[PDB]
RNA sequence: CGAUGAUUUUUGCCCUGCACAUUUUAGAUGGAUACGAAUAAGACUUUUUAGUCGCUGGACCAUAGCAGGCUGGCAACGGUGCGCUUAGCGGAAAGGCUUUGUGCGCUUGCCGGCGGAUAGCAAUGUCAACAUGCGCGGGGAUAAAUCCUUUGCAUACGACUUAG
RNA sequence: CAUCGGUUUGGAGCGGCAGGAUAAUGGCGGAGGAAUGUGGCACGGCUUCUGCUGUGUGUUAUAGCCUCUGACGAUACUGCCA
């Protein structure tokens, strides 16, 4: 009853770039536990939130989430690209996002 | 004396049982260079392999000779009983107990939490009083 | 192109910047390396700049063209009454350096050096030190506590000591107060004897023997702002130069396009912080003697 | 070429006890004891028998390779340390002004004292390595004794005696002054 | 490169004059059956009056190893170019594949003399059956009786970046 | 490959440039990193030639103020910092909290003394350089370049050291303890079962 | 970057136990889980001959209960949280690590009784440490600096050394 | 959320078929041979012969190996599956 976590810990990496130029409309994320292809295509689809705080209160809340999903691997080594609703804002670069569990296929 | 310590190496050297992919056993048959060795065993295919790709055992097959074919392997494999003497060891045990919990289910590890309790609580009483 | 002649440079890049001193007392950079062999001593004392004289001395010099003949010699007369004792420092070596533990102080200080705490002191309630007067009350267990933390952590102890400025004909009421490093003896040898020679005096005849040499740390003479000429040394450049000659005609080539740290240029001259070493003392005089 | 395996064979004698451990050395005999430590280098220790000590290098390279009798010979220069010594005898060489070599004690430490080298008023002063005994000989004349159980101590003063005395601003082929290493033998004739 | 031992077979375009011309075939240690043509080619025009264009691919045919799971001792004659000039040399491997050995040839000549595939002819490939048919010790150092060796200072591959225990090499 | 809120790595037998490397990717993806015993550090090569090394970045100056160029720090912490910050891009506000994410010491200085350390198995020297290549210890590069502080780190060390090892002894004897408990509820119903559990 | 002195008789300041409301977050969401050293080596037992361990943390600790409610029993005399309390160690940036007694809880070690619905098939579905302010409560202390005049160890002016 | 259509990236994917030296191997059988010569035998150095061991001999013995081959049976690789 200490831990009530349903998600899988992430991380928000980088854009999709190469040298010089970046692309915003992709993210690269990392999760937590995940060091190959094989490992990361289990979290193909599944959903992402980034929860952040805000000043003004919506609805007596400042808390915030922007949505997304995970669409492909990244790489070697187990990262992600995910597409969010709203473009992940730059300096939540290194921010930790939140991989959820479903859509579950389990 | 003169009381040299020594080391306790594992050698390449033809009988030596080996694993391969973490999963399959096998034995050194004939040396073909300081990297690479021909490897036999019953239920492996027999290929030429380096050494890098496989561990040495602390396992060694008896009076295997140079070079022998695949009877000759499963004949005195079977002979020296390799097999039970591996699943004897703690490393084999080690890899046989990691299996074994890969293989729980959700139900299964809210047991092991459950014994766990029982068990430290048995421990802890048996430790207050020594 | 070279310099069509050689030249040495004018002046020291090595008292650089020459800028005034953040302070007008003299600052010990280093002391002398404790020997724990040695017998608990000081190793620095505070003066006034009195005057200069001359002597006449028989010189002990064989081989020179002057031994065993009269010397007519320069001297510095510095005037030293004692100093007292009213605190002490302890020391801990880090691996960012010595770093000072704790200040143990004196029950009572007198009113000279308490002026020293003051920019108005006449405007003042001369409140300070007064609770700390308090922590002695009774049993003085406080002070025993951060003495035994100075035996028990320091590796470097200083005294904290105060001229007697009353003593002298200046007009200026605060005295001078100091750290001086304690040498010799162990860590507790030292700690044992600041704390018995609090609110006491000592004298300069416990600290230089004569013949001794000693270093003069002191501010040196203050000339504000000065040209090249007579800061650095420079030649003045012929009669005719239009629009003047006590300069440094050229202050740089054209590259680098900057002006060099290394080039002489005007500033202030004079007030500087100076280490002059082997001064040999002729005489530690006795304000009691009446010759 | 990496030579799969290459062995040096050590001899102990009788009274000896080599001791190795983590390719720390400890030989031990009737005139004392002897530490060296080999962790520069990768080499296994094998004991064969109490008279035999194997000496091996695995996958060694040339160097790697070249390494390994040099340490099979530090080994036996300490084994004949401890049961024979070692002494190097110097002879003093001059051809007008005689060197003056006294075994003198200052501070507590031994130094050997050469004064009147080509007479110089320089007093030359040699520290004495511990464990090194410096003798001047009596049925010789002009001639110093080094002695020890380590060989490379007792080398090493020679050679220090032997370079504080060379000659400068000097033909060295005409000014053949010093003091030179005459004979290199043990302390126990054999 | 990773390499098949092939037998490519040509022969020159028959003519009225010369219906049946000679069958010639040569051992070609190539990649693929492209490469195994061309190289026929180069080598026929080297020794022979005849091209591609007047010429006729016969056979190409894999020549599997004999005993794939039998150590041998391989001796490869070449003729390589070098930076100055062309030399001849003989190297032996020790390989169960006699293409395995030409592969590990190439790799060597890369190392040991700079020599990229376009400059090694290799001349013959032949087992060496007899120990004493062993001319190089780095060969021959392996085929002592009893042969024993430990692999000193093993190093582990970690799955993770960092590792909470001390590291160790024996083995 | 979790992630954990400091990683404090003993920096003892470490490559520097591989240990920098490593460090400089985990501060940048958002792990605070604590490096201790940075004079412990490794750089393969003699002494002599990263000496040499030394000497050439300490030419560098800026000619026409001595005070405008390269800062060139001696510390141990300080040489690893500057190999780890030409990894960054510093000049940066993200390169800048990066770089806020990381601390260096010399030693190991409380809170870290009582702290778990752990080593980075891609840059520790013993696993990476041929067994017969020569090394520099950072620590002693230091010292010969400028560095003070040297045998003050050591006593202080040996001082941790020792109060460290009491700790182990402490702790081992307490293993001991719960070892001879456990092995008296062995064979147990809870321990029977646990034990087909692979437990 | 450290040590140290003094910190407003103003309704202002300091320390402290709460209670409430706010701003912020380079980014809590069970636990940063503490020998040292070698690596051609470490650690157990006999014997220094030999056998055994590792071959990764997929580990260890913690983990069940309306984000964890209300009650009952059995077995043990243990485990754990909080509050006082005892003693010791830690100065590298100690600000932490142990420890004595005591009291109040909880205990999932085992067995019971009652409660959760409707947030509608998901919507972070809001649960944390740091800070500040404001109300109370309990204690506590009761300054200086600058301008100005002066000095000349200083000085272009600032600044500096003095005195008032 | 479901299902569809278009495009597309995958799986430790699974099955069937074909080709090749109608794979080469391997296993089983037969014939021949040798050494980095197993047992045995004959001399030895350390072993109460405690994987004892070394050197000779010779050809399966108390291990085996190589070559050729006979009848089967697979697999690899490369293609095809509307």
């Amino acid at each position: 009853a200490e831990s009530h976590r349903l998600y899988v810990k992430g991380k928000h990496i980088s854009y999709q770039r190469s040298k010089s130029v970046t692309n915003p409309n992709v993210s690269l994320i990392q999760i937590e536990g995940v060091a190959s292809p094989k490992d990361a295509k289990f979290y193909l689809g599944k959903r992402i939130a980034y929860v952040y705080r805000a000043p003004k209160e919506i609805r007596g809340s400042k808390i915030r989430v922007i949505w997304g999903k995970v669409t492909r691997t990244h790489g070697n080594n187990g990262l992600v690209r995910a597409n969010f609703k709203k473009n992940l804002p730059p300096k939540t670069f290194g921010a930790s996002v939140r991989i959820m569990l479903y859509p579950s296929n389990i | 004396s003169s009381t040299v310590k020594a080391a306790n190496w594992r050698f390449v050297e033809v009988g030596r049982v080996v694993l391969v992919d973490n999963k399959e056993l096998a034995t050194i048959v004939e040396i073909i260079d300081q990297k690479r060795v021909l490897i036999d065993g019953p239920k492996i295919q027999r290929q030429a392999i380096a050494l890098a790709k496989i561990v040495l055992t602390p396992i060694v097959l008896p009076n295997l000779p140079r070079g022998s074919r695949t009877a000759t392997v499963t004949k005195k494999w079977a002979a020296a009983d390799i097999d039970a003497k591996w699943a004897a060891s703690g490393w084999a045990k080690k890899l046989a107990n990691k299996e074994r919990r890969s293989q729980l289910s959700d139900f299964e590890r809210f047991q092991v939490m459950v014994l766990k309790k029982q068990r430290r609580f048995a421990t802890k009483k048996a430790l207050v009083k020594a | 192109s070279h310099r069509k002649y050689e030249a040495p440079r004018h002046g020291s890049l090595g008292f650089l910047p020459r800028k005034r001193a953040a302070k007008q007392r003299g600052r010990v950079k280093s002391f002398p390396k404790d020997v724990k062999s040695k017998p608990v001593a000081l190793t620095a004392f505070l003066g006034y700049k009195a005057g200069m004289t001359t002597i006449v001395r028989d010189l002990d010099r064989p081989g020179s063209k002057m031994h065993k003949r009269e010397v007519v010699e320069a001297a510095t007369v510095v005037d030293t009454p004692p100093m007292v004792v009213v605190g002490v420092v302890g020391y801990v070596e880090t691996p960012r350096g010595l770093r000072s533990l704790t200040t143990v102080w004196a029950e009572h200080l007198s009113e000279e050096v308490r002026r020293r705490f003051y920019k108005n002191w006449y405007k003042s309630k001369k409140k300070a030190f007064t609770k700390y007067s308090g922590k002695y009350a009774t049993d003085a267990k406080q002070v025993e506590t951060e003495l035994a933390r100075i035996k028990k952590y320091a590796s470097v102890v200083r005294v904290l000591a105060h001229t007697q400025i009353k003593k002298t004909p200046l007009s200026q009421k605060k005295a001078h107060l100091a750290e001086i490093q304690i040498n010799g003896g162990s860590v507790s040898d030292k700690v044992d004897w600041a704390k018995e020679h609090f609110e006491k005096e000592v004298s300069v005849d416990s600290v230089f023997e004569q013949d001794e040499m000693i270093d003069v740390i002191a501010v040196t003479k203050g000339h504000g702002f000065e040209g090249v000429t007579h800061r650095w040394g420079t030649k003045k450049l012929p009669r005719k130069t239009h629009r003047g000659l006590r300069k440094v005609a050229c202050i740089g080539a054209w590259h680098p396009a900057n002006v060099n740290w290394t080039v002489a240029r005007a500033g202030q001259n004079g007030y500087h912080h100076r280490t002059s070493i082997n001064h040999k003392v002729y005489r530690v005089g006795k304000g009691t003697d009446e010759a | 070429m990496k030579y799969i395996q290459t062995d040096q064979i050590l001899d102990i004698p009788e009274g000896v006890t080599v001791d190795i451990k983590a390719r720390v050395v400890k030989v031990t005999g009737p005139r004392g004891e002897l530490t060296k430590d080999l962790k520069h280098i990768d080499v296994t220790f094998n004991k064969i028998n109490n008279r035999a000590i194997k000496i091996t290098v695995h996958n060694g390279d040339r160097k790697h390779v070249a390494a390994l009798r040099t340490v099979k010979s530090l080994i036996a220069n300490l084994i004949t340390g401890v049961t024979k010594g070692y002494k190097y005898k110097m002879r003093f060489v001059y051809a007008h002004f005689p060197i003056n070599v006294n075994i003198i004690k200052k501070d507590g430490q031994d130094y050997v004292e050469i004064r009147n080298f080509l007479g110089e008023k320089r007093v030359r002063e040699v520290k004495i390595h511990e464990g090194v005994t410096m003798e001047i000989s009596s049925t010789q004349k002009d001639e110093l004794i080094v002695s020890g159980n380590s060989l490379e101590a007792v080398s090493q003063n020679a050679a220090d005696i032997q370079q504080i005395c060379r000659v400068r601003n000097k033909d060295i082929r005409k000014f053949l002054d010093g003091i030179y290493v005459s004979e290199r033998g043990t302390i126990v004739e054999e | 490169s990773r390499l098949n031992e092939y037998q490519v077979i040509g022969r020159n375009l028959p003519t009225e004059s010369v219906p049946e011309p000679k069958l010639f075939r040569m051992r070609i240690f190539a990649p693929n059956t492209v490469v195994a043509k061309s190289r026929y080619w180069y080598f026929l025009q080297k020794l022979h009056k005849v091209k591609k264009a007047s010429g006729e691919i016969v056979s190409v045919n894999i020549i599997s190893e004999a005993k794939p799971t039998k150590v041998k001792t391989f001796g490869i004659w070449l003729r390589y170019e070098s930076r100055s000039g062309i030399h001849n040399m003989y190297k032996e491997y020790r390989d169960v594949t006699r293409v395995g050995a030409v592969e590990t040839m190439y790799q060597d000549l890369a190392a040991r003399h700079r020599a990229r595939f376009r400059s090694i002819h290799i001349l013959k490939v032949v087992e060496l059956e007899k120990t004493d048919d062993v001319k190089r010790q780095y060969v021959k150092q392996f085929l002592t009786k009893d042969l024993k060796f430990p692999l000193p200072h093993r190093v582990q591959k970690s799955k993770k970046l960092f590792q909470a225990t001390a590291p160790t090499t024996f083995y | 490959s979790s992630f954990e809120k400091v990683v404090v790595i003993d920096g003892k037998g470490h490559l520097l440039g591989r240990l920098a490397s490593i460090v400089s990717k985990q501060i940048l993806n958002g792990q605070k990193v604590v490096v201790v015993r940075c004079e412990e550090l490794n750089i393969s090569g003699e002494f002599f030639r990263n000496k040499l090394k030394y000497h050439d970045y300490l030419r560098k100056a800026t000619r026409y103020n001595k005070k405008k160029g390269p800062f060139h720090f001696r510390a141990p912490s300080r040489i690893l910092y500057k190999a780890i910050r030409g990894m960054i891009p510093h000049k940066t506000a993200r390169g800048k909290a990066a770089l806020e994410r990381l601390k260096v010491f010399e030693g190991v200085p409380p809170p870290y003394d009582k702290k778990k350390r752990v080593v980075v198995p891609q840059a520790l020297r013993v696993l990476r350089l041929k067994p017969g290549r020569k090394y520099t210890t950072v620590g002693k590069l230091s010292s010969a370049v400028g560095w003070k502080y040297e045998s003050v780190v050591e006593k202080l060390e040996e001082k941790r050291k020792v109060q460290s090892a009491e700790y182990y002894a402490k702790k081992k004897a307490l293993t001991k303890k719960l070892n001879a408990a456990k092995a008296s509820t062995a064979e147990s119903e809870a321990a029977q079962k646990l034990a087909a559990f692979g437990y």
